[PDB]
């Protein structure tokens, strides 16, 4: 009696910190381009 | 000179949404390729279980099948 | 001896491709607006 | 002139980011959607083999008493 | 004047794409807190399947054994 | 034989429906922001 075998069956984690910190950067920076006449 | 302000303004302002816009699109990107790994993933995971339960019940039914013999 | 079916547990697939296509069409579009005085 | 370039740049500019900003709000509601979808089905799936463990070791346990009382 | 209204209607939709980034980073930023979660579960589920199905095989094993040896 | 538990593995859902709401709102917010000379 030969159960299969899963333990290959992994799963992936995902990495968007970096897109979050550069919208975040966005969105501190866009007041640098507010007009101010 | 004040056109050239709003227009320096808004240049500077467009570039960063841009910005913004791609690194939407590669979080997106990125999340689709996670959320869609991990679903075949467990898709793998329930087919194996899904033998692997097979193969234990056949194996539970002939052992007490022997068990019936036996006894 | 019944083990219950799990067979019918199914995960779905999300397809987002057109929505990240139309923000990068959008994210190249926007060089269309820039202000050239 | 140059107020309405600015003007026609501007409404186009934003135009376009409320064209991406509806297309991000789609996307993330997908992914939401698709993301809870497996969420339930891994908490299925946990409560299936729950319940399938306590069957095998039921019976298991069920055999093995068979087992010590012939032997 | 035409400049004052210029100035005002971008400096508004510059809020509101800011807003609208803030919201869009943190919807990502919890997406990819429960992907991550449900990454791990899975990964957790897989480990523990393992050494369950593992112990299922060695009773499995055994009680073939001592059938054998009975009859 | 004391098969190992498994019923703490929870798998946990996102609500992003804020965000999104806001994203649609911005949307259709930014016409408010249109020149009109």
């Amino acid at each position: 009696v030969d159960l299969g075998d899963i333990s290959g069956i992994n799963a992936s984690v995902v990495n968007i910190q970096k897109e979050i910190d550069r919208l975040n950067e966005v969105a501190k920076n866009l007041n640098e381009s507010l007009i101010d006449l | 000179e004040n056109q050239k302000l709003i227009a320096n303004q808004f240049n500077s302002a467009i570039g960063k949404i841009q910005y913004s816009l791609s690194s939407t699109a590669s979080a997106l990107g990125k999340l689709q390729d996670v959320v869609n790994q991990n679903a075949q993933a467990l898709n793998t995971l329930v087919k194996q279980l899904s033998s692997n339960f097979g193969a234990i019940s056949s194996v539970l039914n002939d052992i007490l099948s022997r068990l019936d013999k036996v006894e």
